[PDB]
């Protein structure tokens, strides 16, 4: 997937392109006249006397200084975006690589298992490994079992039934077990819970 | 008008000037109305256009066909349109000319706005369409039935984050 | 009278420390609270040439000496406009399946009629969503104004006409209100029918009381509490929702954060319109007076002064708009995190 | 071509580019002035028999007349003609109130 798609790392190319454009913008802005008789400082000094050269030079100084201030402000805002991104990347490093997080989609879509960070130009690429449910089946359920008049609830999992028999399964994986006293607890009685089998 | 120049559209005004007032001015300190110096009528003056033009362009390495969106032109209700040539599709974002209107929703490529998007499709042309938000699906609500996974898969996905950018120093002198 | 006082930080309380005694809850309540986050802001584009020059050829020719600044400001505003749609999709584009709303609105005693969309209204919004839309006031009655109406004198001096005449264009969002309501409805149907399974992947149907039982187990309370008191829990839930509807309807400031975002952008654009009128040191704020009374070289001096004034005004606007955009991006990222982490 | 020019490129990538505005141009020139037919009294001002002493200078209002400064070119040679409020070349395009 990475080898095939030329745009796989487009975000990083965009960061590089934004800084390249900002510097080419300063180079091109250097050539503006800014209201002066000439964009070239040496022409002003060569053809004009001191006080007239000073007026045209002051116009060019204002122009270039305003250009640099605009550049610095935009560069600083982009730096702020990079800081936010870096803080997120560091959080992902500690939370997804050095552990296992419960947050949905935080470490990729699906249930998080593990991750492997990799280096990248001006950035980081995380490979997230997740557990994803696949084939599934439709089963009948019930909230409780009424064995002897007491209410029996599962200790873990869910009560599942095929066409003829009831079992206990894990919510994320179908391994039917026999319903027993070692995986079921008792609380209350059969007259409160709705739909008891 | 009496030495006050400009460009715009003159209309009859609903304003009344005081006996000594000659000109009306807007909040921008520009002329909004004038008392005509030849006949003492009050006239309003409005700029001739709002513009609002953008061009939908496929990449030039494939085709040179383009379509133009006019943000403030109501092509259904001249029309402040550069050229037409049929293929006029009005949207909430304004009317556009040059793309075909197809009512088969699809995946968005070049966004236009207000629910409308466009792409270049093959007899090649630019196609304008309503965006498809996603596939439709449903899930039954059954108070006595659950679904349980019987199999599973390991899925590997990627996440990309910037960490740093080129450090630049400038000698301002 | 006006009363000055020392602030009360909170009510005083205490809790005994007893090495042989604990407190244990004997009863519980379902509580419903709200959280409000900005996701997007009005997208604005500015034609820096129409703003600076009143269709004056001489002004335009002078502007070309600074043209790259005009182009750069246009590019920055375009980038902001693009980010607003990216943020909107990230908050509202986590699920690519659109689930139908079940015909049943009451599941196990839990009443969702105020949450799910009402199919009988032109706007597929819930009563609560409808109230949310009826609290935020938007000056722009859509995005198409046309050339008519604004051609004549507007007695109210409708600001959108003046703003468009000066080159300030309000852009439509990429996603419409109907699309957002439809997406959100799909998320509600998803969670109600399948709990959190549709977030991770396929949507697995689970009876609603069992989703609640699993959620209680997540809290650290046995499923028995939910099944023993299911009717009481459903009644408290339904009452809490009714309280939310009354709280939102009653309080005019419930959505103040969103009104503040709208007001900040409206003020920024009215500020540009008012700043257009400044003299900036020139003999006149109106370009046509300078051209009419002065010869070329004197007009060029006064025009250059006005160009500097207007260009500085636009740069200030763009910088402030970009910083606000940064705040919106931070808010949108938080909203997307809350969507994935709290809803799915 | 407008987009190609805007981006300073002969290749344009897929997307939407905003390119200035559609502007309506004026088709005619409409000029309106009051119907003033009298010529201003330039003779009385410049061909006066006597001028008042500077210590007791005179002033009079001029109204309801047309100003034309080309009439003086073959009347007298002036050593000073300096305008501060308006450039001389624009004097014929204005109308004055006091
Ligand atoms: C539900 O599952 C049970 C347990 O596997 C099935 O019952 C068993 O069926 C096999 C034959 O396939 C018998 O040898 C076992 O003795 C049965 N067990 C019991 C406890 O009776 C049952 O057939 C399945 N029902 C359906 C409808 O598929
Ligand atoms: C589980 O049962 C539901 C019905 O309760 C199945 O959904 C139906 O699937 C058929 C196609 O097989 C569609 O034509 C129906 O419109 C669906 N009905 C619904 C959603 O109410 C679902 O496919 C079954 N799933 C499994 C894994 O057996
Ligand atoms: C649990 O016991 C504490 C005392 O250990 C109670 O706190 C006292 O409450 C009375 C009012 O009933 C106050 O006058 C005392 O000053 C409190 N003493 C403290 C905090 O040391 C507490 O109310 C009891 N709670 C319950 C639920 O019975
Ligand atoms: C679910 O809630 C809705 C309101 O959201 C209930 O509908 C209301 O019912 C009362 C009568 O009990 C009417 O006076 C209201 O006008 C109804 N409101 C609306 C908006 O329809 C509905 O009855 C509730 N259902 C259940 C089963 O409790
Ligand atoms: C637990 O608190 C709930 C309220 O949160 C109590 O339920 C209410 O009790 C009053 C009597 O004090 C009744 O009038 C209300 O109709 C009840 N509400 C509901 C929704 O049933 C409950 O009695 C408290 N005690 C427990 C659960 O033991
Ligand atoms: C389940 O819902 C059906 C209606 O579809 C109802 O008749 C039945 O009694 C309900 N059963 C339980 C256990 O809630
Ligand atoms: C055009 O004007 C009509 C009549 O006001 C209106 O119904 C319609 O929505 C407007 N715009 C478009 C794009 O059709
Ligand atoms: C000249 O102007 C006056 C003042 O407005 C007006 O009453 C008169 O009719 C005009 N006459 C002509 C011939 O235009
Ligand atoms: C002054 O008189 C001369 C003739 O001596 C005449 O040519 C000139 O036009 C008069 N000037 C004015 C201002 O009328």
């Amino acid at each position: 997937s990475l080898s095939s798609t030329p745009s796989a790392l487009g975000k990083l190319q965009d960061v590089v392109n934004q800084n390249a454009q900002a510097l080419n913008t300063l180079v091109k802005q250097l050539s503006s006249n800014f209201g002066a008789i000439s964009s070239v400082l040496n022409d002003i000094l060569s053809r004009l006397d001191p006080p007239e050269a000073e007026v045209q030079i002051d116009r060019l100084i204002t122009g270039r200084l305003q250009s640099l201030q605009t550049y610095v402000t935009q560069q600083l805002i982009r730096a702020a975006e990079i800081r936010a991104s870096a803080n997120l990347a560091a959080t992902k490093m500690s939370e997804c690589v050095l552990g296992q997080s419960k947050r949905v989609d935080f470490c990729g879509k699906g249930y998080h298992l593990m991750s492997f960070p990799q280096s990248a130009p001006h950035g980081v690429v995380f490979l997230h490994v997740t557990y994803v449910p696949a084939q599934e089946k439709n089963f009948t359920t019930a909230p409780a079992i009424c064995h002897d008049g007491k209410a029996h609830f599962p200790r873990e999992g869910v009560f599942v039934s095929n066409g003829t028999h009831w079992f206990v399964t894990q919510r994320n994986f179908y391994e039917p077990q026999i319903i027993t006293t070692d995986n079921t607890f008792v609380s209350g009685n059969c007259d409160v819970v709705i739909g008891i089998v | 008008f009496n030495g006050l120049t400009g460009t715009g559209v003159l209309t009859e005004s609903n304003k009344k000037f005081l006996p000594f007032q000659q000109f009306g001015r807007d909040i921008a300190d520009t002329t909004d109305a004038v008392r005509d110096p030849q006949t003492l009528e009050i006239l309003d003056i409005t700029p001739c256009s709002f513009g609002g033009v953008s061009v939908i362009t496929p990449g030039t390495n494939t085709s040179n066909q383009v379509a133009v969106l006019y943000q403030d032109v109501n092509c259904t209700e001249t029309w402040r349109v550069y050229s037409t040539g049929s293929n006029v599709f009005q949207t909430r974002a304004g009317c556009l000319i040059g793309a075909e209107h197809v009512n088969n929703s699809y995946e968005c490529d070049i966004p236009i706005g207000a629910g409308i998007c466009a792409s270049y499709q093959t007899s090649q042309s630019i196609i304008a369409y309503t965006m498809s938000l996603g596939a439709e699906n449903s899930c039954a609500y059954s108070n006595n039935s659950i679904a349980i996974p019987t199999n599973f898969t390991i899925s590997v996905t990627t996440e990309i984050l910037p960490v740093s950018m080129t450090k630049t120093s400038v000698d301002c002198t | 009278s006006i009363i000055a006082y020392t602030m009360s930080l909170g009510a005083e309380n205490s809790c005994a420390y007893s090495n042989n005694s604990i407190a244990i809850p004997t009863n519980f309540t379902i509580s419903v609270t709200t959280e409000i986050l900005p996701v997007s802001m009005t997208k604005t584009s500015v034609d820096c040439t129409m703003y600076i020059c009143g269709d004056s050829t001489e002004c335009s020719n002078l502007l070309l000496q600074y043209g790259s600044f005009c182009t750069q400001l246009n590019r920055a505003l375009t980038g902001i406009a693009v980010e607003q749609d990216k943020n909107t999709q990230e908050v509202f584009a986590q699920v690519k399946q659109i689930y139908k709303t079940p015909p049943i609105k009451d599941f196990g005693g839990f009443n969702f009629s105020q949450i799910l969309p009402d199919p009988s209204k032109p706007s597929k919004r819930s009563p609560i969503e409808d109230l949310l839309f009826n609290k935020v006031t938007l000056a722009d009655a859509g995005f198409i104004k046309q050339y008519g109406d604004c051609l004549g004198d507007i007695a109210a001096r409708d600001l959108i006409c003046a703003q468009k005449f000066n080159g300030l264009t309000v852009l439509p969002p990429l996603l419409t209100d109907e699309m957002i309501a439809q997406y959100t409805s799909a998320l509600l149907a998803g969670t109600i029918c399948s709990g959190w399974t549709f977030g991770a992947g396929p949507a697995l149907q689970i009876p609603f009381p069992m989703q609640m039982a699993y959620r209680f187990n997540g809290i650290g309370v046995t499923q028995n509490v939910l099944y023993e008191n299911q009717k009481l829990i459903a009644n408290q839930f339904n009452s809490a929702i009714g309280k939310i509807q009354d709280s939102l309807s009653s309080t005019p400031s419930a959505l103040g954060k969103l009104q503040d975002v709208v007001n900040q952008n409206a003020q920024a654009l009215n500020t540009l319109v008012k700043q257009l009128s400044s003299n900036f040191g020139a003999i006149s704020s109106v370009l046509n007076d300078i051209l009419s009374r002065l010869d070329p070289p004197e007009a060029e001096v006064q025009i250059d002064r006005l160009i500097t004034g207007r260009l500085q005004s636009l740069q200030t606007y763009v910088t402030q708009q970009l910083i606000r955009a940064a705040e919106i991006r931070a808010s949108a990222n938080l909203a997307a995190t809350k969507m994935s982490e709290c809803v799915l | 071509s407008e987009t190609k020019c805007t981006l300073k490129s002969f290749t344009v990538e897929k997307g939407i580019y905003q390119t200035s505005n559609f502007r309506v141009q004026p088709t005619e020139s409409i000029v309106r002035f009051p119907n003033i037919t009298n010529l201003c009294p330039f003779g009385e001002v410049f061909n006066a028999t006597r001028f008042a002493s500077v210590y007791a200078w005179n002033r009079k209002r001029i109204s309801n007349c047309v100003a034309d400064y080309s009439v003086l070119y073959n009347s007298a040679s002036f050593s000073t003609f300096k305008c501060y409020g308006v450039s001389p070349t624009k004097l014929n395009d204005l109308c004055f109130t006091n």
